[PDB]
RNA sequence: GGUCAAGAUGGUAAGGGCCCACGGUGGAUGCCUCGGCACCCGAGCCGAUGAAGGACGUGGCUACCUGCGAUAAGCCAGGGG
RNA sequence: ACCGUGAGGGAAAGGUGAAAAGAACCCCGGGAGGGGAGUGAAAUAGAGCCUGAAACCGUGGGCUUACAAGCAGUCACGGCC
RNA sequence: GCGAAUGCCGGCAUGAGUAACGAUAAAGAGGGUGAGAAUCCCUCUCGCCGUAAGCCCAAGGGUUCCUACGCAAUGGUCGUCAGCGUAGGGUUAGGCGGGACCUAAGGUGAAGCCGAAAGGCGUAGCCGAAGGGCAGCCGGUUAAUAUUCCGGCCCUUCCCGC
RNA sequence: GGACCCGGUGAAAUUGAACUGGCCGUGAAGAUGCGGCCUACCCGUGGCAGGACGAAAAGACCCCGUGGAGCUUUACUGCAG
RNA sequence: CACCCGGUGGAUGGGCCGGGGGUGUAAGCGCCGCGAGGCGUUGAGCCGACCGGUCCCAAUCGUCCGAGGUCUUGACC
């Protein structure tokens, strides 16, 4: 039941002018609390545990 | 400079090529966070194709840091041919298609 | 709908029992101010009160544990007898920021 | 849904096999054709 | 040297179109052969002394291919080596 | 092999090298697979591994792109390379 | 000597990172293993059956069953899980079922009867079944078997002797 | 409960090709692509059906091939009985 | 998605707290009747977003990007 289909080779060109809007954005992340590194804006971690409480391990 | 890849690699072509295009040319140790924290899959991956770079080079193609990624890409080659439902009666198959990851390692 | 409540429920229950899990934003966000509600009424502490803490949770043990146990513990404050905290990771193919939350202590 | 394939050990087998091909002529027939012919096996080897 | 008023040119590209270089994917291709095809000269019956054709079967260690079959990769005799 | 209950249908798929000397060992890694060493005339000859073209997906570079119509384009004139 | 036959064969793009996860009987939490676990193991709340989403006999399919290793692809995501891979191992009966007994349909079929040949019919006898007939049951016991293996209790037919 | 935003997977018929606007006219007589004109930046996602004479299928309704196949009787002939 | 207000020198979520609204006097003990129940305590109890207090809770800490002031003519200080 193919009421509509495509009518016309999309055109790579464009096709991927489509695709094109798209695109990716590296995670805002900061910097450690006291953990020393790199965490995700926010977050203790497999570095911290702490924040301003140990809750976590390692 | 060195560089590190891997074919075979089953995932989206595609998806994986975001990866890179983030992480892309820029600093070693610096990205190694972007995939170590960013999201979607193909980074685990991505990450590995990092680690036997950064060594590759220091270990046989020699100053540490200092380096990053000059440039990285991704192909995709053979296919994974996939069967499904037969049209209910003609078959329609996709294809994973299989996963090329090179990617260079090259010192400021 | 029932789906909500039985949450709740057992979130209610095993955090009792820790005091504080390990489910997702929300989930969390909520397991709180409920489970938290909850409390307030370990801290009321009497027939009534108990009969309703457990009347959902279901459960002596517990239900008189906290009630007696913590409810103490925090009989001074003012609500928020739980601290939701997010997390950093993700469960995977999902990808879904959970998050942990406890009784702020 | 009842497709038609529900087999019948006793059936098909019975129905079909070595023998009867033979006791025919037909059956027979083809038969020795399939063998030379083709190779393979037959039916009831089925 | 600052201010207003006008007048014209420029850089910046999310992807995109063409040109170049380097991969990948895909197997065309040439060349090649243990295989066919074709025509000519040789040859022309097997069978109960259960055939042609299979079944299950041994290799020390196993599916297949094989050659045999229970005395199963083989047992005797003569010729070649 | 495979669809057919059956009679029957009936495919695709060959190529490293002079020979394996077929990649001990060390590296990132759960591995596959990738970095070195060694065979080597050459491994972008490297294990479905001779030639291995096109279509099609990539990575960089030149030029080019936001008051603009036609697949095309081709004639003129201009700037960058 | 080829665009070109909705041509044949092979690859390769489309739509497109939108459409689908095969019943709206839901889950969630703690611990454990692992390189890595929403998707595995233990555990605790909770939901759905319940005439089934129960065990059983069959027919069909045939190692799919267990156990130790392992995840490349099949599992329409994962996956350390598998009814996936390799290796080893598993199912024993005088009395249960089939035969060593019986015939109807039907099929065969010495004789007999008719065909251009191949063939047709067809007596008796034979083939032919959860229809007839026939001598047991309850507990235990491994990773799998069990009315068969254990043991306790109950028998039948044939043979030789007296 | 999908649809929408996330993560994992990831098809499908049709399609020469295409950067495809309205107008009023036109041509083979119902045009995004031809003429004149008017509006006109580059891309996208959630939608809404109108046009692309959209998709499905080389009209079944039609006629044409001194095509075919089935039933009919005081059609032609011939056989069975 | 973009769009608006807030980001602990905060009242932004929730929490609590008063307030309203809503359901019709609760759980218990009490007292009448063999029982069923009733009557009381008790307009109780319980309260989903509505109006507003209070730093119990949770918006910590942190990054990134961003100007400089293009060419001619003249009018005035």
């Amino acid at each position: 039941a193919k009421h509509p289909v495509p009518k016309k080779k999309t055109s790579k060109s464009k096709r991927d002018m489509r695709r094109s809007h798209h695109a990716l954005t590296a995670p805002n992340l900061t910097e450690c609390p006291q953990c020393h590194g790199k965490k995700l804006s926010h977050h203790i971690c497999p570095n911290c545990g702490y924040y301003d409480g140990r809750q976590v391990l390692a | 400079e060195a560089k590190a890849i891997a074919r075979y690699v089953r995932i989206s072509p595609r998806k994986v090529r975001l990866v890179v295009d983030l992480i892309r040319g820029k600093s070693l140790e610096e990205a190694r966070n972007i995939l170590r924290y960013t999201n979607k899959r193909g980074a685990y991956f991505v990450a590995k194709v990092l680690e036997s770079a950064a060594a590759n080079a220091v270990n046989n193609h020699d100053l540490e840091d200092r380096l990053y990624v000059k440039a990285a890409y991704v192909d995709e080659g053979p296919a994974l041919k996939r069967v499904l439902p037969r049209a209910r009666g003609r078959a329609d198959i996709i294809k994973k298609r299989t996963s090329h990851i090179t990617v260079i390692l090259g010192e400021k | 709908s029932s789906h909500r409540l039985a949450l709740y429920r057992n979130q209610a229950k095993s955090l009792l029992t820790h005091g504080r899990i390990t489910t997702t934003v929300p989930k969390a966000k909520e397991l709180r101010g409920f489970v938290d509600h909850l409390i307030h009424l370990a801290k009321r502490g009497d027939l009534h009160a108990r009969r309703l803490v457990l009347r959902d949770l279901q459960d002596v043990k517990l239900v008189r544990k906290l009630f007696d146990e913590i409810a103490p513990r925090y009989r001074d404050r003012q609500g928020g007898y739980t601290r939701v905290l997010k997390l950093a990771e993700r469960r995977r193919g999902d990808g879904a920021p959970l998050a942990l939350v406890e009784l702020v202590e | 849904m009842k497709r038609t394939y529900q087999p019948n050990n006793r059936k098909r087998a019975k129905t079909h096999g070595f023998r009867a091909r033979m006791k025919t002529k037909s059956g027979r027939n083809i038969l020795a054709r399939r063998r030379a012919k083709g190779r393979h096996q037959l039916t009831v080897s089925d």
